[PDB]
RNA sequence: UAAUACCGGAUAAUAUUUUGAACCGCAUGGUUCAAAAGUGAAAGACGGUCUUGCUGUCACUUAUAGAUGGAUCCGCGCUGCAUUAGCUAGUUGGUAAGGUAACGGCUUACCAAGGCAACGAUGCAUAGCCGACCUGAGAGGGUGAUCGGCCACACUGGAACUGAGACACGGUCCAGACUCCUACGGGAGGCAGCAGUAGGGAAUCUUCCGCAAUGGGCGAAAGCCUGACGGAGCAACGCCGCGUGAGUGAUGAAGGUCUUCGGAUCGUAAAACUCUGUUAUUAGGGAAGAACAUAUGUGUAAGUAACUGUGCACAUCUUGACGGUACCUAAUCAGAAAGCCACGGCUAACUACGUGCCAGCAGCCGCGGUAAUACGUAGGUGGCAAGCGUUAUCCGGAAUUAUUGGGCGUAAAGCGCGCGUAGGCGGUUUUUUAAGUCUGAUGUGAAAGCCCACGGCUCAACCGUGGAGGGUCAUUGGAAACUGGAAAACUUGAGUGCAGAAGAGGAAAGUGGAAUUCCAUGUGUAGCGGUGAAAUGCGCAGAGAUAUGGAGGAACACCAGUGGCGAAGGCGACUUUCUGGUCUGUAACUGACGCUGAUGUGCGAAAGCGUGGGGAUCAAACAGGAUUAGAUACCCUGGUAGUCCACGCCGUAAACGAUGAGUGCUAAGUGUUAGGGGGUUUCCCGCCCCUUAGUGCUGCAGCUAACGCAUUAAGCACUCCGCCUGGGGAGUA
RNA sequence: GCCGUCGAAGGUGGGACAAAUGAUUGGGGUGAAGUCGUAACAAGGUAGCCGUAUCGGAAGGUGCGGCUGGAUCAC
């Protein structure tokens, strides 16, 4: 551009919005107030789970669940992993993931820590899935 | 309209260093014909000349090319141009291709290259890039 | 019941108000000298000498200061939103009062209407501020933990007393709640002080200590309190730092691991040897330093009858939460002490196996279908480690802002095209200016961090020390190139000047024409009709058709072309209207008069539509009606809003070259559309060539992913406009 | 001690944004089924832009205007 309209011009960047809508618990809990959490985790309750299906030629059949953290904030969120012992209305905790299964999430839960346990028969959760050190 | 002097100086020294011949002659200015006489010193334009004549004088160059009309220089641009007023002071003095490149620079009494520029230490409006 | 409590009064000045004087500044005025009345007050305390004088030492009061700090004012910076454009009345200014340290609507009464407002007031969101910090080569971007300061707040609002200073983080009053409790009558409280509590949160540290060290408040001091701060105490929360063994020992032990079956394979690993006490374990040192401190007692300058009393630095004494620390020594073994991530690749490291497109893995390509180095397991490897991995975010990347560091020839982008306000930049030459600009000097950039060096801590980490760095700050020294002025002119640009050349340019008006369609008349059938059949629809009284005749409205058969006008929309029947524009040459000469152009803003396909007409077609819808329950679906037949006339609304599009404008440069060949000239010849018109100004085709160079442009650049540069930010979501809300 | 300046706080009334709600209406689709609608030929079919309108429920088409556009695609 001139250089006079760039001066009375900012040139401003295309800054990006995070599609991962973390809005963890901030003001949630005092005055309702909308507060740009950027928390890891928050501590909330799957208040209900399903199971939505594949198509073919891999039907890995994939499971979600409707969860509420600290901000009680609605989202169907899917259930990755082998294994678990949670049923409805049980506390969970889920990370920011989005995967190849379904659109309309973006979010995941984590193994091990929570009423989704983890499973301690392999080594990769030596260090992660929530499962201690397989000893 | 012709804005800068500088400008049009430059991108027809570099169109007739594309096009290979040395005679050419524009209309000048008191500071375009000094500086060419600062070309004839550096030497890439083996001959310069300025007459009068509406409405400033032509000035007259005879280009230096290389042995086999080759640009003895390589790159040639403006530096102060219409809004830039762009300054340099004593240490604000660039160096392009240090030594080799140069650049006269209007100072407080006068145009001066960049090695007079440097040494005499008095800094100004750059004015243009020449390497 | 006493005060250094209170109220008197005596005195008093730079104190008030006036008296005069002198000096001087910016206008207000300031500086100094000589006049009027006014009350200053700790007869205080406490020591001393010794009278209780006397000062001591503070305090007191007074004026003058310095100094401190605060206040107030100004300049420049000081966040996003204009889907944020009007704000605006003590407001604007003054007048008089008051009022405060001052200032003034600061507030009253006056009169007057201001005053701000696109260079973004206002409004909204939001926000503590900056120093500083993180990533980035840097540029930059982002951030604003403690720490430095500055600001705001202290259940809420409204106050005000106090005091130098508070409208008072731990004063008060009231009211509002709130909540608590009461004899129910009314009383009581407010952690955004510090721990901690409850809850909240992913969770964030003692309901720890101390005042050792400083830091105050108050004094002379001890001392008081210190949730400042110091200290230890928790969170591998973050860095840094020790190891979690080394050396030997090959034999490729055994064994895990594959294997082709040998071997490798872990691996100098092992065993075994040799060491270390690092690290840790213990007995100690030190629980360092920090510790200086507080005042006392020592004789020495100021003065006192009397360093009497004092007061100066010295004698000499005094302090540990860390902690009986860090760190160090006697020994302790390789012996406590370490893992984790990955291995398809991307990127370092793979094979065997079980597994079976299934489980699944899954950051990306995608793998896994039985056979996977992509699932799992074993080995083996790598990377890494007191940590590892995941996630949340900032930048690098990301140059993904493109000033540095993008385009718009086509992937995203040129209004549709204008006129032009501000503004942007500014022709040639001559001086001054020094505004800039440059070019030093000054003051001044808290500190720290910041970089550099260096000191300490083993070292590192780390603080420290100094330096450097650090302003776009103000001031002055030059300077006059440049821009900006100031002045002076020059000219081709611009102007305009003369001669011409030049036209679908515009809009108004009129004129014609063939003829959509309709229809007059006359003739004339039998069908027209659309189809697959046709239906229909027209129609035997004449449709379809004809020839004679008109009507209305319509746009105008060729030209027509890269002709042209235009800025585009668009602009072609003819003509005129009264103008707008086109250029050749022109240089006519004031003398830059120029520049694109935010806002603004005109002009403007079609449709649509308001209104008022026309309707000639055409024509949606439509229906008759094929088709088929359905049939408008389409193929019909007719007709149809409107198209068409008047203005608005319309302002939109493929208005597209998605090539903003102007500038001037740059091989060619090679045309055009108007020009001109020269020679060439009878008009060279005939030719050629030079450019004028455009519009070609091929193509130098250049550049594009390519495409191609390429004198008319998409090559080169320049002032000025807008856009673009994956797709699309959605030009849509 | 009273009055008077101001006076929170607080409420009252006129309305504004209003905020979810929403009177009932409207729009739609829908045939389970209550109408009973028949029961013949089932479609003779079509196809290079944008804006804009008039319908088609839409699917598209009549369009008006002017035309830039950038066939298929594999392992």
């Amino acid at each position: 551009p001139t250089i006079n309209q760039l001066v009375r011009k900012p040139r401003q960047s295309k800054i990006k919005k995070s599609d991962s809508p973390a809005l963890n618990k901030g003001f949630n809990s005092k005055k309702k107030k909308f507060t740009d959490l950027n928390s890891p985790q928050k501590r909330g309750v799957c208040t209900r789970v399903g199971t939505m299906t594949p198509r073919k030629p891999n039907s890995a059949l994939r499971k979600y669940a409707r969860v509420r953290l600290s901000n009680n904030i609605e989202i169907n969120a899917y259930i990755p992993g082998i294994g678990h012992n949670l049923q409805e209305h049980s506390v969970v905790l889920v990370r920011g993931g989005r995967v190849r299964d379904l659109p309309g999430v973006r979010y995941h839960i984590v193994r091990g820590a929570l009423d989704t346990s983890g499973v301690d028969g392999r080594r990769q959760g030596r260090s992660l899935y929530g499962t201690k050190k397989p000893k | 309209t012709m804005t800068d002097p500088i400008a049009d100086m430059l991108t027809r020294v570099r169109n007739a260093n594309m096009v290979r011949h040395e005679k050419l002659e524009l209309p000048a200015s008191n500071i375009k014909k000094e500086i060419a006489e600062i070309l004839k010193s550096e030497g890439f334009i083996k001959n310069v000349e300025y007459v009068e004549d509406d409405k400033q004088g032509v000035l007259r160059l005879f280009l230096k090319y290389g042995q086999n009309d080759e640009r003895v220089i390589t790159g040639l641009k403006r530096i102060s141009k219409p809004g830039l007023r762009v300054y340099a002071k004593a240490s604000e003095m660039p160096k392009v291709l240090n030594g080799l490149g140069i650049a006269l620079v209007s100072t407080s009494e006068g145009v001066i290259t960049d090695k007079e520029a440097r040494k005499r230490n008095v800094g100004g409006e750059i004015i243009a890039y020449v390497w």
